[PDB]
């Protein structure tokens, strides 16, 4: 169902999809970072002979996110005690020399202690930038606690990072976890976000589901239909749930899975934002019913593709499927 | 084969952060907006009176027609009198007359005269009028109109001839109204149904957006809305009208949608089909306006609470600082 529909949208992810060029510099520099990282937990585990618990892709890079012209990337890397300073100026640091063991690429490491992370640049133009996030599931427990009543017993270094950059890092983390254990392998999911999420660049009104909330929205309505959808479908189903007034103020919004506290994805859109993004998707959805879905995915109307990069092979992380 | 998104079909899915708004003055509006427009005692006895009255005649016309020419196998009460549909200010019931043969204009006009004649002997002191029409005749008093649509056993239906019988368009739609009056009571018999069916037809008649929607299309979309849900309880009236507008907003009567299939059809009729694909978009993109002056407070204004209110489907209308702008046509001729 749909012929044409999926033709189009097919054709858009094409135009959107990174080029060869673009993933083997992503995972080229991951790859490098995850190596390095590796090697400066061994270092510091021979230097305590733990402190480092791994590195996590999260982000564009996890979910198979990226298109055409994105320059960020993202890891998380996990510390076994809240991370410090200290830490972080030992991590970026051993960094730079770590690097040295797996390529000659130059790399700019800049920390950045507000933002309990490690930016890192490579010489390309424009250059790929990978953030690492520092963290540890300490920053969740204690926060849990304090809002639970209960009241911290912890000696703290007098410079544990910023708790709250900290929180978000972890929260990226169990969105990556929750994508590929439940968006990745549900048909048309990963193609519709990555077209959407090029519709959100292009029309400012849907900039702010961008993320987060546009993931979670592709996956909650295409998961809903009884059948699995071709990208056209699929694609046209999004939009009738946005269309049925579902971030409307007084509709239900969309219940993160993800945060123990009820948490609304998209509840930091105002009145107004919700209005201008319901009243879009509707036009949207007629658009597509009366043969003019090119119109929406700003093209002219024409005449496994989920894994962008390699799996980690120095971080191996179990697979998880959505359900055949 | 595509069967558009609704919330209440996979409300487990989509759990609220908040509770939903209290409906308290809505759901207190819609009631009132119904009693409003349900007939009044006087029509509803107006009108009782004369179904029961013709409908006897033509019972005994059945059971002892005696020389009359024109035979009837039955007589079947249908449409918004027999739904308990009706709207005060249209104290109008139909029935649907089955003729054994077949239906010329002659002999609905003899069957017509000789129902009212029936009447006048029984009661000489009640003045009656009987006009024949396309669809077999009406029979009114000063107060109420029960309108009898004729058709025929299905025999003549293959055996009819343009020439002199009446249209098969009108024979076949009698008999769709005996069929829809069937499934409804079967059904649709349910308070909150009814009365969701009478303030569509009253939103249909105030956002000719609407026009397009047959009586027959408004009942089963108000079925759909209140009785198609997992709760397998009817949703309330508030979730329900609220429902009506998300549906046609999310497109179900848009091409690729398989809308609601007919149940008094076979196979498989999609019942917006009767729509063109226009009407199909300006049904929706109407229900889009209005599902978000809804979603902004503004249901007196779509109740018919507060005057004329149609031009909220075509102006820009705003919102406690919320600026709505109507759904525009997306259709284009080829």
């Amino acid at each position: 169902i749909f012929v044409n529909d999926d033709r189009h949208v097919m054709a858009k992810h094409s135009s959107v999809y990174p080029t060869q060029e673009e993933l083997e510099a992503v995972q080229n520099m991951v790859s490098h970072t995850e190596r390095a990282l590796k090697a400066v937990s061994d270092w510091i585990d021979e230097q305590e002979k733990r402190t480092l618990r791994g590195v996590m892709r999260v982000g564009l890079v996890a979910k198979g996110l990226l298109l055409k012209g994105d320059l960020d990337l993202e890891l998380v890397l996990l510390c076994k005690e809240k991370p410090t300073t200290a830490l972080l100026d030992k991590v970026a640091d051993n960094l730079a020399i770590q690097l040295t063991t797996v390529t000659e690429d130059k790399y700019e490491i800049l920390q950045s202690v507000d933002d309990a992370a490690i930016v890192i640049k490579n010489t390309k133009e424009p250059p790929l930038s990978l953030t690492i996030h520092l963290t540890s599931p300490v920053v969740r427990e204690e926060m849990e606690k304090v809002l639970a009543g209960e009241t911290l017993s912890v000696n703290d270094p007098p410079d544990v990072l910023d708790r709250q950059k900290c929180l978000a890092a972890l929260a990226s983390l169990r969105h990556a976890k929750w994508f590929q254990a439940r968006a990745n392998g549900l048909k048309s999911c990963v193609i519709v976000i990555r077209v959407l999420r090029d519709l959100c660049t292009r029309v400012p009104t849907w900039g702010p589901l961008r993320g987060w909330p546009l993931e979670l929205l592709c996956e909650k309505s295409i998961g809903t239909a009884n059948r699995p959808m071709g990208a056209g479908e699929a694609l046209r189903r999004v939009l009738e749930c946005l269309a049925s007034g579902i971030v409307m103020p007084d509709g239900s919004g969309i219940y993160d899975p993800c945060e123990k506290e009820a948490t609304d994805a998209i509840g930091h859109l105002d009145r107004q934002q919700r209005e201008d993004i319901t009243q879009s998707a509707q036009h949207a959805l007629r658009l597509a019913a009366f043969g003019q879905l090119h119109k929406v995915l700003g093209m002219d109307p024409l005449p496994d593709y989920t894994v962008q990069i390699p799996p980690s092979t120095t971080y191996a992380i179990t697979p998880m499927k959505r359900p055949m | 084969s595509h069967i558009p998104f609704d919330f209440y079909l996979c409300e487990m899915a989509f759990p609220r952060v908040k509770p939903a708004p209290d409906e308290t003055s809505f759901s207190e509006a819609l009631l009132k907006r119904n009693q409003d427009l349900a007939p009044n005692s006087a029509e509803q006895a107006s009108i009782l009176s004369l179904v029961t009255k013709i409908n006897n005649v033509i019972d005994n016309l059945i059971v002892a027609p005696g020389t009359f020419e024109v035979q009837i196998e039955e007589v079947r009460q249908v449409g918004s009198y027999k739904k308990g549909t009706m709207t005060t200010g249209h104290n109008v019931a139909d029935l649907v007359v089955i003729l054994k043969i077949l239906p010329t204009l002659e002999a609905v006009a003899a069957l017509g005269n000789k129902v009212v004649e029936s009447l006048r002997a029984q009661d000489p002191s009640e003045v009656l009028t009987m006009l024949t029409n396309e669809t077999g005749f009406e029979i009114s008093s000063s107060d109420a109109t029960v309108k009898i649509l004729i058709t025929t056993v299905p025999p003549n239906l293959r055996k009819l001839d343009p020439e002199l019988h009446l249209d098969i368009k009108v024979l076949q739609s009698a008999l769709a109204a005996i069929r829809h009056a069937r499934w409804f009571e079967e059904n649709a018999s349910q308070s909150t149904v009814k009365v969701l069916i009478r303030l569509l037809k009253d939103l249909r008649i105030r956002f000719p957006g609407f026009e397009p929607l047959t009586p027959w299309i408004l009942d089963l979309l108000g079925h759909y809305a209140v009785m198609n849900n997992p709760t397998r309880q009817p949703l309330a009236l508030n979730v329900a009208y609220r429902r009506c507008l998300q549906i046609l907003a999310a497109g179900l009567f848009l091409p690729g949608s398989v809308g609601i299939t007919d149940p008094c059809e076979s196979g498989n009729f999609r019942v917006h089909t009767v729509m063109t694909l226009e009407q199909q978009d300006m049904v929706c993109y109407t229900a889009q306006t209005l599902v978000r002056i809804l979603s902004h407070g503004g249901f007196r204004k779509i109740l018919g609470q507060e005057g004329d209110a149609s031009y909220l489907a075509s102006e820009i209308s705003t919102w406690d600082g919320v600026i709505v702008t109507p759904s525009e046509k997306a259709y284009e001729k080829p």
